[PDB]
C-alpha cells in the first residue's frame, strides 16, 4: 500500500471557464501507487506539467509488504 | 470567510464573552456604512464591462502585451486576461460589501502567485490592470464609496506584489 | 450571516447580487436594531433562563441527577448549567448574526460525539434547551418571542 | 414459438401471469425494443436507492430480444434535450439548466486555508460546503446516506484537510467494503456491472461492447477490476 | 461465518481460495464440536444468566429503573430483559458459527438507530451485556470461558 | 448467501429459537465433512484448466460448435464459452465448500438462462459442457468428495435446462 | 505495512538468503509470544471507549484547552481530538498485533506533524494524551502485555515529538 | 500473513479484529513450531529436491531441451533450474508466513508477463512446480506433505 | 420558482430547509401581491408595448423589414410581432415567478439553434426585446420598473 | 426419462459400440438386485399412506408451520401439501423401479425450485419432509432394499436444497 504526492498544473486552453478555476488547474493531490500511472497520463494528455512528485508513503525498494 | 459582524461575533467567540460595548460600536459602524456599499456595489455591477474595457485600454493593450510573443496574444489568451480581470472586480466587489478581505484572501490570493509563475503571466502588469479598475472605480463610485472601494483593489495589488 | 450566506451564494453561481441580494441586504440590515434590542434582553435576564430551564429539565428527567446519572453531583450539576449558559450565548450569537451560520459551527457539528464520549444524555440536553425556550419565550413580547423561538426550535432539532 | 410453447407445456405454466405469444407475436414484426442487450430483468428500477431487478423465479417474466453486437441504446437526456451527446458530442460541458439535477463542484477552497484571522477561531463560516458535498456523494455513490458505523470516515478527513480532490475522494467510496456489500455481492454477476455502471456514471450501458469490456474485467480481477475499470475511463475524466 | 467470509473474500478477488483460508476452515470445522458444546451449554441455563445479568445491572445503574429512566415500569424491564436474552441467543448464534456474519447483521448493524430511536442507553445495554458475559463465564471452563467471552465483549465493542 | 451453518441459523432465527438437539445434528452432520471438501476444493483450484480442457474436448470442440456456423466458432466466442466454463468451475467449488447452492441461485443461475436466450447460446451444449465438467471432476477427486461435487454440477445443469 | 514474519522476510530477500538459524530465532520469538498479544488486543478492543475517556480525563479536558480559546475548544474541535485519540488506540492495537510499527509510521505519522503544525494542534497536549492511554491500556492488559504495548505508544510520542 | 490480511480487513473496515480473527491468529501461532519444522526440512532439503524435479519435468516434456525449445542449452537449462530453486525459496517463504502474500508481492504479480516476453511455457513451468511438489513431498510425514502441498498446487495454479 | 429552486437544492443535499432557505421564501411571499401588481400593470398594456417595441425595432434596423430580410411582407412582420408578444408573456411569467426558470424553459434554450434554422437576426430579436424594455419600463414606478428591468436585461443577456 | 438399460444402450449407440463386457457388467449388476426393488415398490405403493402419515407427524405437523401465518396453515394448503408428499413418494417409487434419476429430474425438479419460491412454500420443510419418508422407507422394506430406496430420496432432497 504505497501511495504519491503530487503536485501538478493543468491549464485548460479552449474552454474559457467563468467562474473560480484555481482549485482546478493547479493542485497538489495524494494519488495510490496503483493509480499514479493513469493520473499522470490523464495530466500529460490535457497538457498539463507535473511540477513534483513524492513517495510519501512507502519504502524505496520492498520486495514484500507493498501489496495492494 | 467573514464578514464585519462574523468577525465580531467570533472575535467574541474566541474570549467566551457576550456581546459588549466594543463589540457594539463596531457592529454600529458596519451599519452606518451600510447604504453607501450597496449604492456603490450596484454601481459597479452596472458598470462592470465598461470599467473592465477602460482599464484594458488604459493599462494593458496597446503594447507588446497585445503582439506576437506577448502573454496576452491570441483570443484564448486576451479572454482569459480580461476573465481575470472581472474576476478581480467581481471579488473586490464582494469584499467591499463584506466589509472585510478574507474572501479576497481565501477565494482569490491563495496559490495565484504560483499559478502565475508556472503559467508565465506577467504580474506586473496584472498589478497594473487592476490599478487601473481602482482609478476607474473611484471614478464612477464617487467621494461616498471611493475609499471603501479602493482600499480592497490596493489589498488584492498588495498580495499579488 | 445573511450577506455571508448571499455573497457565497453569488461566489458560488459567479455573478453579482442584483437588486435581489442588494434589498435583502438593505433588510438584513432594518431588523437589525430589533435584533439587537432581543440579544441585550436574553443578555441581561441570562441567568434566570439558565436556572429556571434546569429547574424544569430536572423535573422531566430526575434521573439525570440520581446514582446512575450524567449530572450526578454538585460539580456535574454545574457543568450542565454552564453547559446551558454556552448554548444561551450561542442563540444571542444567531440571532445578533440573523442565521445559524454560528450556532451551527460552535456547538452543533460534532455535539453527537462529544455527548457520547461524555456518555451524557442529547435527549436531555435538547429538554434543557427547551427550558431554557420557555423561560426565555416568557420574557419577550410575541413578535421577539416568536423570532427567539425560531433559533431556539432550531437548536433543538439540530440537536437531534 | 418453440420456446414460447415448451414454456407453456410445463406445469409451472399458470405461475406466469404476463401474457407471452401475444407479446412474442407482436415481436416478430416490429423493430427491437429498447432494453439491456441482455435479458430484460437485466435493468434494475430507477429509483433513488433501490436496485430492484425483478427476479425471474419469483414471478416469471422473461423477456429476450436478439441484440447483437452494435446495437447502440436510445437513451433520455435528463436535462436539456439539446445536450444528449449523440448529436451533440460536447453537451456535457455547455452549461447547466433547471430541466436537470444540481451538480455539486467543490469549487469552495477547502485546503485547511485558515487565515489571518483568530488563531482558534470559532466561526470560520464556510466549511459547511464540503459537509454540504460530503454528504452529496453519499447520495450519488450509494444513493443514501449510510448509518453510523459505516460512514467511511479517514477519507472524508483527508478531503476536508484538502490533501485529495473530490476525484480520489469518490475512488475511496466506489472502492469500499460497503459499496461492494451492498451492490456487488447479492446480486448476478452482469446485473450488478449494469448497477454499478449507473452508479459510478450518470447513464445506463449503451452497448454489448461496453458490457463486454466490463464484463471480460471482473472475470479477471472481480470486483476491484471492474470499479477500477469504471472510475479510469476516458469518459469519467472528459465528463466529471 | 467463516466459510462465508472466506468465500466473498476470494469471490471480490475473482479467484479460489489461498492456503491460509483453507486453513483456518480446518481449524474451524475442528472447533465445531467444542464450540456446538459451548453453546448448548449456554442454552441450557438462559434465564439464569439473564435474571442475573439483569439484577447486576440494575443494581450498578438505578437511573434506569428511576421513574425518569427508559426502563422504568415492570413491563419496560420486562422488554430489557427481553432484549438480553436476544443478546444471549445471538451470542450462542455466533458461537456455534464460529464468526460473526450472522449476528452482524442480526443485531448489531442499525442497533444504534434503532436504540436512539427508543431514547435508550446504550451503555447502560453494554453493561448488561458485561453482566451476562460474567454470569455465563461463571458456569463454563477456561478456555471456553474465553472463548464465549470473545464474541460476548465482540458485543460490547458493537454497541458503543 | 449462506452456507449450511447460516442457513440452520436463519431458519433458527426466523422462529426465534435457540438451537435444539435437531439443529445440532444438523451442524454436526455438516462438521463431520469438512475436511473432505477443503481437499476436493485445493484438488480442483490445482487443476483448474486441465479440468476446463478435458471437458472441452470431451463434450464441445471437434464439432459443429467450432466450425463455421457454430455458436463456438471465431476467437471471440470460444474465449467467451471458456470463460463461462470458467465461472461455472469456480462457483461449483464455492458451492461445494459452503455445502448450499445459495451462491449459485444468488450469482449464477438468476437470469443466466434468459440471457442466453437474448444472445442464441445453445442450452443444451451449455448442460453438455458443465457435466463433462462434472465426469472431470468426479474422476479427479475420488469417492470420498465425488458426490458432493456432483450434486452442485448437477444443480447448475438442472437450473439451466 | 508489514509484520514481524513479513520483515524478515524480506530482509533475506533482499539480501537473496533462505531462512537460516538466525531468521528462524528471531521468528520463534515473535511465535513465543503471539497469545498475549491477541488477548491484549482482546481487552483493548472491548474497553476502547473507557480507555479514551479516562485519557481525556487524566490529560486534556477541564484545562484551557476545552474552555474558550482552547484548541480542543468547541464541538467540532473536541469531536476531531477525540476521533484523533481512537484513530491512535486502534493503529497501536494493530502495531502491537503486527509487532512492527511500520503500519504506524505508514498510515498515521506520514503528514501528521506538519498538518499539526499548519492546523496549530498542541503537539505536546497530544503526545500527553497518547502517554495517558499508555499508562490506562498498561493498567488494564497486566503484565503480560504492558512493556509490548507501551512500546509502540511510546513510538507514537516520539514520532509526533 | 495471516495477520497482515486479518489487519487489512480490520482497518478496511475501521474497527478493531472480529472475534473469528482473533481465533484465527491463534490457530496460526499454536501451528508456527510445525510450519518453522517443514520449512527448515525443505531448506535443508533444498537442491535434492531442484534436482530431482528438474530430471523429472525434462521426462514429460523434453521438447523444452529440444533445438526449437526454450530451454536448449547448458545456461538454458542453468537458468531454468535457478528459477525452480526461486520458487522453492517462495514456497518456503510463504509456508512460514501462514499465506500468500509474501510469495505474490515477490513472484505472481505479473508473472504471466515476464514469461510472455520471453516466450518460455507457463504451462511447462507449472509441471515444473508439480515435479518439486512430489519431490518435497517424499521428504515429510503425511500432514506436512500435505501442507507443503497446499502451497505448491496454490503455485501451479498462479502459473495458469 | 424560488420555492422550486430552495425545495430542489435541499432535496439533492437530503436535507431540510436551512432557515435562510425559509428567509428568502418568506420574503418572496411577502413581495407577492407587489410582484402580482407588476403583472397585471404589464398584461394591461400588453399591446402598446408590442406595437411600439415594433416601431422602434423597425426604426433602429430598418434592413430586418426589407426585401432580403426576414420579416418583410406583412405577414412576416405580424410573426415577429407575434414573437415579442411571446417574449413580453414569459417576462410577465417569469416576475410572477420571482425567478427567469419559466423563461429559460419556454423561450430560451434552443432559442439559437430555432432562430438560426428560421434564418432571422437575433440580434435584432435582442434589440426587439430592448424596446420592449423601455417602453415596459416608461409605464412603471422606479423600483417597479428596475424589477422588470431586470427579467428584461436577462432576456436580451441570454439572447446572445 | 430414461433408466440403466436404456442409459447404458444409448450411451453405447452414440459412440457406435458393441455392448461389450463392461456393460454386459453393468446390465448384470443392474438385473441381479431387480426383484428387491420390485418387493419395495409393492411395499411402498402398500403402505404409501401410512409412509406419508408418519413423515407428517414427524416433521411438519405441531409446528409453525400449521399454525395461523405457517405455511400449511388452512385445509387447502394442508392438502396440497400432502399431495405434493405423495407426489415425491411416488416419483421416488419410479426413480427406484427405473434405476435412474433421470425421470425425476424430468418431471419432478425442473420447475419446483421456481414454482416454491414463487408461492413462498418451504424448501427447508419440504427436505425434512422428504428425509422423514425416507426414514419411513427404510424401516418398512428393511435391508435388501433400504439404502436403493434412500439413494434417491437423498437425491430429490439434494435437488430441491
Ligand atoms: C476589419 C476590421 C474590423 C475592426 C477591427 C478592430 N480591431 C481592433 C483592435 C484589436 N483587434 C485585435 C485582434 C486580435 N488579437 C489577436 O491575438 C488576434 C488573433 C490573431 C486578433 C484578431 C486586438 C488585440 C486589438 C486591440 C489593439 C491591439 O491590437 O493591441 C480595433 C480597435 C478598437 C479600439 O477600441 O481601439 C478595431 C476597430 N473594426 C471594424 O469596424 C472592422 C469590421
Ligand atoms: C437491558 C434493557 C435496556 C433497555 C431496553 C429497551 N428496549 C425497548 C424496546 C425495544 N427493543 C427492541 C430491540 C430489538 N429488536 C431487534 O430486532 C433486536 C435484535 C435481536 C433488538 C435488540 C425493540 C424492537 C423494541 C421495541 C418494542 C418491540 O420489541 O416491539 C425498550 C422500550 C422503549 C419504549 O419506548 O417503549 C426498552 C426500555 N432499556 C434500558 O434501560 C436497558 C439499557
Ligand atoms: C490579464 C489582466 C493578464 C493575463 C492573464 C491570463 N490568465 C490566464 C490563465 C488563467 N488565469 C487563471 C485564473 C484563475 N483561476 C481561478 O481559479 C481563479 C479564481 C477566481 C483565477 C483568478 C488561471 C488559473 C488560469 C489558467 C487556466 C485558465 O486558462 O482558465 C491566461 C492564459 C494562460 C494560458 O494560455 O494558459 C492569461 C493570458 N495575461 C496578461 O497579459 C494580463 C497581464
Ligand atoms: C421533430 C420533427 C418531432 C419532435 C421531436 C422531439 N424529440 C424530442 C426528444 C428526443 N428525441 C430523441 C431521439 C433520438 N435519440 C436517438 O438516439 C435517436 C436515433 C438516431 C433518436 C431518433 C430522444 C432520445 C429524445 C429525448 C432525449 C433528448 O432530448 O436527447 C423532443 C423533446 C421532448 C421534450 O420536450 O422533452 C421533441 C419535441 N416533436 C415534434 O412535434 C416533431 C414531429
Ligand atoms: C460455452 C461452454 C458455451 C457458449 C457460451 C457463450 N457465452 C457468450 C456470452 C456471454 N456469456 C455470459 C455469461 C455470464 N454472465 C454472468 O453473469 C454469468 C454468471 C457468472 C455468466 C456465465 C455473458 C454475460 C455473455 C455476454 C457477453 C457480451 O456481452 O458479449 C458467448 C458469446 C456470444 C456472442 O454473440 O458473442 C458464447 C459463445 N457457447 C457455446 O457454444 C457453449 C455451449
Ligand atoms: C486531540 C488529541 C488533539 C487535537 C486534534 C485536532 N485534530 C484536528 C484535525 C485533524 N486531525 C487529523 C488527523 C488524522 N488524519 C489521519 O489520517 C490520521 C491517522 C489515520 C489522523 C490522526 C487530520 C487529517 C485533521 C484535519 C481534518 C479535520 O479537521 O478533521 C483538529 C481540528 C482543527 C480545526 O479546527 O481546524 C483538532 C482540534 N486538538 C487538541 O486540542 C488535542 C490535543
Ligand atoms: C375435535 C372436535 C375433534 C378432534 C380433532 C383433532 N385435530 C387434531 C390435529 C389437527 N387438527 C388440525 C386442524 C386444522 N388445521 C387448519 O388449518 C384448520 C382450519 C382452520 C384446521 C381445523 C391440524 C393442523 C392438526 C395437526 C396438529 C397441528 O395443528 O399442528 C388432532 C390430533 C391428531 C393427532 O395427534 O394425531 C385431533 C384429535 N378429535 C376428536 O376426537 C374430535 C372429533
Ligand atoms: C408440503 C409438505 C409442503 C407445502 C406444499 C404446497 N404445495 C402447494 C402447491 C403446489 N404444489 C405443486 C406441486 C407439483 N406439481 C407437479 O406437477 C409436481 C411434480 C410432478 C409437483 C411437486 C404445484 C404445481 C402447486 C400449485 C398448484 C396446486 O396447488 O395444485 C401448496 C399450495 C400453495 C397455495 O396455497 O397457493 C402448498 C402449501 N407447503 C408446506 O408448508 C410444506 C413444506
Ligand atoms: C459551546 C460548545 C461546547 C459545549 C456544549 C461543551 C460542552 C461540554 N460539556 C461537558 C460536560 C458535561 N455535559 C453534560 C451534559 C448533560 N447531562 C445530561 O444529563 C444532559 C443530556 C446534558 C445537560 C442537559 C454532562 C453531564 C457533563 C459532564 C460529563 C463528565 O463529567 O464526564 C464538557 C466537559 C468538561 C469541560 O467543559 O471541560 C464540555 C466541554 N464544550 C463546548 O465547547
Amino acid at each position: 500500500s504505497r501511495y504519491f504526492k503530487v503536485t501538478a498544473c493543468i491549464p485548460s486552453l479552449k474552454r474559457v471557464r467563468t467562474g473560480r478555476e484555481l482549485q482546478n488547474t493547479f493542485f497538489t493531490k495524494l494519488v495510490p501507487y496503483e493509480n499514479w500511472f493513469t493520473e499522470q497520463q490523464r495530466i500529460q494528455k490535457a497538457g498539463g506539467k507535473v511540477l513534483s512528485v513524492k513517495l510519501f508513503t512507502g519504502v524505496q525498494g520492498a520486495n514484500t509488504g507493498v501489496g495492494a | 470567510m467573514q464578514d464585519a459582524i462574523t468577525a465580531v461575533i467570533n472575535n467574541y467567540d474566541v474570549q467566551g464573552k457576550y456581546l459588549d460595548g466594543a463589540a457594539l460600536d463596531k457592529l454600529k459602524a458596519y451599519f452606518t456604512t451600510g447604504a453607501v456599499r450597496v449604492r456603490a456595489a450596484a454601481v459597479i455591477s452596472s458598470n462592470a464591462t465598461t470599467i473592465i474595457k477602460e482599464a484594458a485600454a488604459k493599462a494593458l493593450i496597446y503594447s507588446d502585451l497585445t503582439r506576437p510573443g506577448g502573454n496576452m496574444y491570441t483570443t484564448r489568451r486576451y479572454a482569459a486576461c480580461i476573465r481575470d480581470m472581472d474576476y478581480f472586480l467581481r471579488y473586490a466587489t464582494y469584499a467591499m460589501l463584506a466589509g472585510d478581505p478574507s474572501i479576497l484572501d481565501e477565494r482569490v490570493l491563495n496559490g495565484l502567485k504560483e499559478t502565475y509563475n508556472s503559467l508565465g503571466v506577467p504580474i506586473a502588469a496584472t498589478v497594473g490592470g487592476i490599478q487601473a479598475m481602482k482609478e476607474v472605480v473611484g471614478g464612477l463610485v464617487g467621494p461616498d464609496a471611493a475609499k471603501e472601494a479602493s482600499i480592497y483593489f490596493d489589498y488584492l495589488s498588495s498580495g499579488l506584489s | 450571516s445573511v450577506l455571508t450566506k448571499a455573497i457565497v451564494n453569488a461566489d458560488a453561481e459567479a455573478r453579482y447580487l442584483s437588486p435581489g441580494e442588494l434589498d435583502r441586504i438593505k433588510s438584513f440590515v432594518a431588523s437589525g436594531e430589533r435584533r439587537l434590542r432581543i440579544a441585550q434582553t436574553l443578555t441581561e435576564a441570562r441567568e434566570r433562563i439558565v436556572k429556571q430551564a434546569g429547574d424544569q429539565l430536572f423535573q422531566i428527567r430526575p434521573d439525570v441527577v440520581s446514582p446512575g446519572g450524567n449530572a450526578y453531583g454538585e460539580k456535574m450539576t454545574a457543568l450542565c448549567l454552564r453547559d446551558l449558559d454556552y448554548y444561551l450565548r450561542l442563540v444571542t450569537y444567531g440571532i445578533v448574526a440573523g442565521d445559524v451560520t454560528p450556532i451551527e459551527e460552535i456547538g452543533i457539528i460534532g455535539v453527537k460525539e462529544m455527548y457520547n464520549s461524555l456518555q451524557t444524555p442529547i435527549p436531555a440536553v435538547a429538554e434543557g434547551v427547551r427550558a431554557m425556550k420557555n423561560v426565555a419565550t416568557s420574557l419577550l413580547s410575541g413578535d421577539d418571542a416568536a423570532e427567539a423561538g425560531f433559533y431556539f426550535d432550531y437548536l433543538v432539532g439540530a440537536m437531534q | 414459438n418453440w420456446g414460447a410453447a415448451y414454456d407453456l407445456y410445463n406445469y409451472a405454466a399458470p405461475r406466469r401471469k404476463v401474457p407471452q405469444f401475444i407479446t412474442l407475436f407482436a415481436d416478430y414484426t416490429q423493430p427491437l425494443p429498447n432494453q439491456h442487450p441482455y435479458g430484460a430483468g437485466n435493468d434494475p428500477l430507477e429509483i433513488q436507492f433501490g436496485a430492484i431487478f425483478k427476479n425471474s423465479t419469483i414471478n416469471p417474466a422473461e423477456r429476450a430480444a436478439p441484440i447483437g453486437k452494435d446495437v447502440k441504446r436510445i437513451l433520455i437526456r435528463n436535462g436539456s434535450p439539446t445536450s444528449n451527446e449523440r448529436g451533440n458530442p460536447t453537451g456535457m460541458s455547455e452549461g447547466a439548466t433547471t430541466l436537470g439535477p444540481k451538480i455539486f463542484k467543490l469549487t469552495q477552497n477547502v485546503g485547511f486555508r485558515s487565515k489571518g484571522m483568530v488563531q482558534n477561531a470559532g466561526v470560520v463560516t464556510v466549511e459547511g460546503s464540503v459537509q454540504a458535498l460530503i454528504t452529496a456523494a453519499y447520495q450519488q455513490i450509494f444513493g443514501r446516506q449510510l448509518y453510523q458505523g459505516q460512514r467511511l470516515k479517514v477519507a472524508e478527513i483527508k478531503l476536508e484537510n484538502g490533501e485529495t480532490t473530490v476525484k480520489e475522494f469518490v475512488r475511496a467510496l466506489g472502492r469500499s467494503e460497503i459499496f461492494r456489500k451492498l451492490y456487488w455481492e447479492p446480486f448476478y454477476v452482469c446485473k450488478a456491472i449494469e448497477y454499478i455502471h449507473r452508479r459510478l456514471l450518470g447513464r445506463p450501458t449503451y452497448d454489448r461492447v461496453e458490457n463486454n469490456r466490463y464484463f471480460d474485467i471482473a472475470s479477471k480481477k472481480g470486483f476491484y477490476g471492474v470499479v477500477d475499470a469504471m472510475l479510469n475511463s476516458n469518459e469519467y475524466q472528459e465528463v466529471f
